[PDB]
């Protein structure tokens, strides 16, 4: 909006502002070991206690 | 009362043609007809300012004063919706001309035919084989000074290509290479090699002007012998008592061709379609003007 | 083909020019619709705008008559350079400033122009402007710009003032550059161009067949021996006549300028220039009056009903 000025000035008209806001992506990744022996144990079925 | 002259294109444009046209979305151009749809061959100064013939200022000025003019409004991909100027109403034009002469409020604008090179005022369309030549629109005192300075440059280039003992090529260029108006000190693009045997712009006007001022002194002598003493004190008397005997057929022929070359030239130095501005706001480079 | 009917019924009707009146005491709806003309002003309400029709395109029509709205050219001036007691209708003369990017303007009424030229008419000039020096530097080199006789192509007449808000430091005036001079106030009242009587001369009175529809006001700078003068001609002829007619009228002063000084130079050779200022009714115009200041008065020429239309400057010789 604008104020009507009585004095001598160049009158500013209807002003309308267009502004854009972009997003930021963020990537995150950690690494975790797992052994092959307990993976084979997972693939195996146990019999003895 | 509507004014949309929508000129349609046969084959639609590319992207870069629109990229050139959107930077000339406020200039004016002459039409051929005042009808609601047209084709592209009637647009601004293609048929008279072509690149294949020798162009002259005279027929370009005659065609520019001849037909209606039109500011352009929208450039679609295959249509150029524009509006023509009638003397009833007032319009909004923009100074998007490549020799950028800064306008002013309540100034008077002259729609001139292009002098500063075809490539400065063109939109080279390829999809259709047309060259939309936009006419030069620039304020009237600058129009007067640039006409004087292109004309004297033409005459002075022609006399130094006539004989190198006449003048120096820097001396003609360090005066007529600049136009000055309200401190805006511009520099003019001058074709330093126009080429002999005409074949260039501003030869036919310069030829007209030089034949006119060649035929001028015996014309003044004849028109003071036809009729007083005040008129015979301002010029020198060597232009007064020069001949007093020429053959009447050649005298009448010279006087008649001097009169035609004067009336065409004097109609020409009035810049034809003249526009008068009201409030030129160069925050948006917009001038508000009407047809005067 | 019927949508076109409803559209062309709206684009059809020209204004009904003739009308069969029956009795003048009737004052029926048809003659009221003939005499009604819409205003350029209403109060800011929905009913008032929607009845006055202010939002109509091109003209003002409640929902092409030979009538067009005017165009205003607003100038911002140093408030000392324009005496704010001057009336509405005075022809202003904006000087094209030699400063490259100056957003301030230097307009002149002819009274303020008179003290620029010389440095009752002179009494009202020095009472309206006590200071002949703050205008002598608006034009930066007046002696050079007149001594080379290129003063006529620098002054652009911008027609009469119509509304002037009196601000304190930097003054804003609204002129009319082209078209019909009329006021924009909440009571609308007539604006009449006032030119000083000693400066204004006539041209049918100086010459002493047909009657034209309008007469044209002319302004005329001329370079004399004792400085330039701004005479104001009124004529009812055409321009191409008026150039020869004023050449006849100045043919005394042309010989006087060639006689009292001999122009050894070449830029001195012009003898003034004339520019048209617009048309007015040739029948009942220029009824004289006097412009009353706080202490004195000058006689003034009050041209009513102006159509402001500026032309360019054409030399006289």
């Amino acid at each position: 909006p604008t104020i009507a000025h009585g004095d001598g000035r160049r009158p500013s008209k209807q002003r309308t502002f267009i502004v854009v806001k972009n997003c930021h992506k963020h990537h995150i990744s950690t690494e975790m070991e797992l052994s092959m022996l307990d993976l084979e144990i997972l693939h195996s079925i146990p019999e003895t206690p | 009362m509507d004014l949309k002259v929508v000129v349609s294109l046969s084959s639609r444009l590319y992207t870069d043609e629109i990229a050139k046209m959107q930077q000339r979305i406020g200039c004016i151009l002459p039409l051929a007809s005042t009808h609601g749809t047209q084709n592209v061959q009637g647009l601004g100064l293609g048929q008279v300012y072509s690149l294949e013939t020798v162009p002259d200022y005279v027929s370009m000025y005659n065609y520019l004063s001849d037909c209606t003019l039109a500011v352009l409004d929208e450039v679609s991909v295959d249509s150029l919706i524009l509006t023509k100027i009638v003397p009833g109403q007032t319009y909004a034009i923009k100074n998007k001309y490549q020799p950028f002469f800064q306008w002013h409020g309540t100034g008077s604008l002259s729609v001139m035919p292009p002098v500063f090179g075809r490539e400065h005022a063109t939109v080279k369309l390829e999809s259709n084989d047309v060259d939309i030549v936009f006419p030069m629109v620039l304020p009237t005192p600058i129009a007067e000074e640039v006409l004087q300075k292109i004309l004297l440059f033409n005459v002075y280039s022609r006399v130094v290509m006539q004989a190198p003992g006449n003048a120096d090529m820097l001396d003609v260029h360090m005066h007529l290479g600049s136009v000055s108006y309200l401190g805006h000190h511009y520099e003019l693009a001058l074709p330093e090699v126009p080429g002999p045997l005409g074949l260039a712009l501003l030869d036919n006007l310069s030829l007209y002007f030089c034949i006119m001022v060649t035929l001028l002194p015996r014309a003044s002598m004849r028109l003071v012998r036809g009729l007083n003493l005040f008129q015979e004190m301002v010029p020198d008397e060597i232009a007064r008592i020069d001949l007093d005997d020429l053959s009447v057929a050649d005298d009448l022929s010279r006087m008649r061709v001097m009169m035609t070359y004067l009336q065409s030239l004097a109609s020409l130095f009035n810049l034809g379609p003249r526009l008068a501005t009201a409030a030129y706001s160069q925050e948006t480079l917009t001038a508000t003007c009407w047809l005067r | 083909r019927r949508r076109l009917q409803r559209r062309i019924a709206g684009l059809l009707p020209p204004p009904a020019r003739r009308l069969n009146i029956s009795r003048g005491s009737e004052f029926t709806r048809d003659v009221r619709g003939l005499v009604e003309e819409h205003a350029q002003a209403s109060s800011l309400s929905a009913a008032a705008v929607w009845r006055a029709g202010l939002l109509a395109p091109g003209e003002v029509a409640v929902a092409w008559s030979g009538w067009r709205p005017p165009v205003f050219g607003d100038f911002l001036i140093h408030a000392s350079s324009f005496n704010n007691a001057e009336a509405t209708g005075t022809p202003l003369f904006q000087f094209k400033q030699s400063d490259p990017f100056s957003g301030v303007d230097a307009v002149f009424t002819p009274l303020s122009l008179f003290i620029l030229m010389n440095h009752g008419l002179t009494r009202m000039a020095n009472l309206l402007y006590d200071s002949p020096a703050t205008l002598a530097d608006l034009v930066p080199d007046f002696g050079r710009l007149v001594a080379d006789r290129r003063f006529h192509n620098f002054i652009t007449p911008v027609g009469p003032l119509v509304e002037n808000i009196k601000s304190t430091y930097l003054n804003k005036i609204t002129t009319v550059v082209h078209g019909p001079v009329v006021s924009k106030a909440i009571p609308r009242s007539t604006v009449k161009v006032t030119v000083p009587q000693e400066a204004f001369v006539d041209l049918d009175a100086w010459l002493s067949q047909p009657c034209p529809a309008d007469a044209r006001l002319y302004v005329a700078l001329t370079y004399e021996e004792a400085g330039p003068r701004f005479t104001f001609f009124q004529s009812s002829r055409g321009h191409c006549q008026i150039m020869n007619i004023l050449r006849i009228y100045y043919s005394p002063s042309i010989m006087h300028r060639y006689a009292v000084v001999q122009p050894l130079h070449i830029e001195e050779l012009t003898f003034g220039a004339v520019a048209c200022l617009g048309t007015f009714s040739a029948t009942d115009g220029w009824r004289r009056s006097a412009f009353n200041y706080r202490g004195s008065s000058l006689p003034v020429v009050e041209i009513d009903s102006f159509y402001s239309n500026v032309s360019d400057w054409e030399v006289i010789l």
